[PDB]
RNA sequence: UGAAAUUCUUGGAUUUAUUGAAGACUAACUACUGCGAAAGCAUUUGCCAAGGACGUUUUCAUUAAUCAAGAACGAAAGUUAGGGGAUCGAAGAUGAUCAGAUACCGUCGUAGUCUUAACCAUAAACUAUGCCGACUAGGGAUCGGGUGGUGUUUUUUUAAUGAC
């Protein structure tokens, strides 16, 4: 599903944060 | 005591038939006492968007040298290619590896030239790492592949055919397809083309090029 | 009558008197980040409207949300609630 | 008023703030300047074009282009809106490296010295010189009037060369007083 | 029906140049500098100098026949600053207001891959 | 320049464009991340040898830690003899010597900056923090290797690799 993309985005935000 | 523009005369430049729009403006010169000597060797740089009528080429500029003159028409030939500085500064970004290759090669018409290609690593769809640096081995492999592709494309073609390849960016597609397995990439482009040496002039090759 | 600092901030919150400083940093005071758009942090509320006299109030634990890219205070938090939140993130 | 176009490429790190603020960006451009606005997602650049029928001010298109460019460099929206409102605001830019070749911890401290604790030193300069300063890593941009920006540049350069913030702050008060006199 | 030129703007610290030439660049149509439009050397770099300079070149260009110009702004570059200053911006704004069509705006500041040592020295310059 | 003045300039300066020559340096990517005993180390390609870590049901069996004596290297500056001499530039000369936020500014520039064969062996040569060995908390990020998945992408024939 496309919800997987959302999981990638939020993890990306965490890591860079 | 003399306004120079009284003695000036206007001339209209024309482009290669490889480009869609042959009209690229006009220039001027002192009238012959000859004008042709001043016209020969003149170069004009123009964005590919104007010649092809599409904004997709807005970041690409072509330098064309005046090689012949006939009846106020200045017949030019391809002399060089480059990108706009803004586009290059846009492509270069933090947290990625810049891979650049340069190759010196001569066409089938004895046009010795130098091609500079640039590319950048990219993160994949499921990437969660901040950056996408590539190991030096991958960089070297990609550089070898790019150099081989550029040499093959240039050697097995004429200069007009070379530009016919540059305009649709087929070479970039071939490069990314070849370098795909080594490492995912983005912004693969033929950054620059320099014309180092020129063969003996042949007006026939210019007329046939211009129809 | 007299008013304590924290109640004053709550009453001024729905008015235009109250402004929030940037999140504080240090031991004890730390920005617990629930999510890209959620965080819990201590701020220094400023009461009053540089031509008038305003002053800073006692630091308070607040719940901040990134709505339209700006951090907006939704609710105030007690010290115990903030401390529990910090542990809840650690576990 | 002829049909013309402008393009300004927004860098990746600023476009989300453009998304954050764009609701307040297209209104002034379209109503006041009578400018027809768009940005290309494919190229990620704002496209401005002069509409010959409705646009009236010849300088509108360039005014809008600089307005976005002001926003692109990192200036806050309202700070950039002054550019649309006025006509005598310009942006000055330079690197620390032209002032002095600072690297490593020397470079980091120089940037910190300009900003000051909690940005106070930068907040000092902006008010005294009546300008705005954006400290984009080693990249400095100053927005304001021509005479105003030059005083701001001098103070910033003094900090880079090693002048301690305190003596710089004292000078700012002096020039600030002279600004009120004139 | 639309003949093009190139408006070369060189914005230095102490003056601004407005130089309009043909597309090739070889033949100059009109060159004006902030020095000629101002009484004192201090205001040569002033934007007020630039707008006077820009307007004069625009007036000459209309007389010649040039109606559109491609803008190639630049700074001193080299080992010095790489971004055009306010003088260049003011001239560019004037050209738009002058009525000449602005085809394309591009920065061609000389940017060195790696350069020689700068004038300032170790302790710096531009106190 | 704060304003000027030495300076160049109707023999065309500054600026534009087509080239050519010389000597340095490797921007942006670039990050206290990586390598090296340290000093240090950044364009492409080839050759020469060298090295950590990882994997090993391979091999020798105490061969090891520290180290007065003694030896190799040792930033920048500096000396001897050749070469080179673009930029910057101690010294020296010279314009101006009016005004305190811009109060040390400008022009010419010797030695040097580069390189070859040897000397000199000093730095805040800093983690102001000897070397080897053991033990004493949780947490997720990164660099190199390795193991595992019936995980995604790719090979757009499969696949196997590569990247996640
Ligand atoms: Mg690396
Ligand atoms: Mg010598
Ligand atoms: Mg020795
Ligand atoms: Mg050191
Ligand atoms: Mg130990």
């Amino acid at each position: 599903p496309e919800e997987m993309r959302k999981r990638t985005t939020e993890m990306r935000l965490m890591r860079e944060l | 005591v003399v306004d120079p523009f009284t003695r000036k005369e206007w001339f209209d430049i024309k482009a290669p038939s490889t480009f869609e729009n042959r009209n690229v403006g006009k220039t001027l010169v002192n009238k012959s006492t000859s004008a042709s000597d001043a016209l020969k060797g003149r170069v004009v740089e123009v964005c590919l968007a104007d010649l092809q009528g599409s904004e997709d080429h807005s970041f690409r500029k072509i330098k064309l040298r005046v090689d012949e003159v006939q009846g106020k028409n200045l017949l030019t030939n391809f002399h060089g290619m480059d990108f706009t500085t803004d586009k290059l500064r846009s492509m270069v970004r933090k947290w990625q590896t810049l891979i650049e290759a340069n190759v010196t090669v001569k066409t089938s018409d004895d046009y010795v030239l130098r091609i500079f290609a640039i590319a950048f690593t990219r993160k994949q769809a499921n990437q969660v790492k901040r950056h996408s640096y590539a190991q030096s081995s991958h960089i070297r492999a990609i550089r070898k592949v790019i150099s081989e592709i550029l040499t093959k494309e240039v050697q097995g073609s004429t200069l007009a055919q070379l530009t016919s390849k540059l305009i649709p960016e087929v070479i970039n597609k071939e490069i990314e397809n070849a370098t795909k397995d080594i490492f995912p990439l983005q912004n693969i482009h033929v950054r620059k083309v320099k014309l180092l040496k020129q063969p003996k002039f042949d007006v026939g090759a210019l007329m046939a090029l211009h129809g | 009558c007299d008013i304590a600092s924290t109640p004053l901030a709550n009453i001024a919150r729905k008015g235009l008197l109250l402004t929030y400083s940037k999140p504080l940093t240090g031991q004890g005071l730390k920005t617990v980040n629930l999510s890209p758009t959620e965080r819990y942090c201590y701020v220094v509320p400023r009461f009053g409207s540089d031509l008038k006299i305003g002053w800073d109030l006692n630091p308070i634990a607040v719940h901040q949300k990134k709505q339209k890219g700006q951090w907006t205070v939704i609710k105030f938090i007690t010290r115990k609630g903030f401390q529990t939140i910090t542990g809840e993130e650690k576990e | 008023i002829k049909f013309e176009s402008r393009k300004i490429m927004v860098p990746p790190h600023r476009m989300t703030p453009l998304r954050n603020s764009w609701t307040k960006i297209y209104p002034p451009l379209v109503e006041h300047l009578k400018l027809q606005v768009r940005m290309n997602l494919k190229t990620k650049s704002v496209e401005l074009r002069t509409n010959p029928k409705f646009t009236t001010d010849p300088g509108a298109l360039q005014k809008g282009a600089d307005f976005i460019k002001a926003f692109t460099l990192g200036f806050d929206l309202d700070d950039s809106i002054a550019l649309l409102r006025l006509d005598d605001l310009y942006i000055e830019t330079f690197e620390v490296k032209d002032v002095k070749t600072l690297t490593g911890d020397h470079l980091s401290r120089a940037i910190g010295r300009i900003a000051g604790k909690d940005g106070k030193t930068k907040f000092a300069i902006e008010n005294a010189t009546r300008t705005r300063i954006v400290l984009a890593d080693s990249k400095i941009h100053i927005l304001g009037g021509f005479t105003h920006i030059r005083m701001a540049r001098e103070s910033v350069v003094s900090l880079i060369l090693g002048s301690p913030p305190g003596k710089v702050y004292g000078n700012l008060r002096t020039v600030a007083s002279r600004l009120k006199e004139r | 029906s639309q003949v093009f030129g190139v408006a070369r703007i060189y914005a230095s610290f102490n003056d601004t140049f407005v130089h309009v030439t043909d597309l090739s660049g070889k033949e100059t149509i009109a060159r004006v500098t902030g020095g000629m439009k101002v009484k004192a050397d201090r205001d040569e770099s002033s934007p007020y100098a630039a707008m006077l300079a820009a307007q004069d070149v625009a007036a000459k260009c209309k007389e010649v026949g040039i109606t559109a110009v491609h803008v190639k702004i630049r700074a001193t570059g080299g080992t010095r600053t790489k971004t055009p200053g306010p003088g260049g911006q003011a001239a560019l704004r004037a050209l738009a207001r002058s009525g000449l069509r602005i085809g394309r705006i591009e920065d061609v500041t000389p940017v060195p891959s790696d350069s020689t040592r700068k004038k300032g020295g170790r302790r710096g310059r531009r106190l």
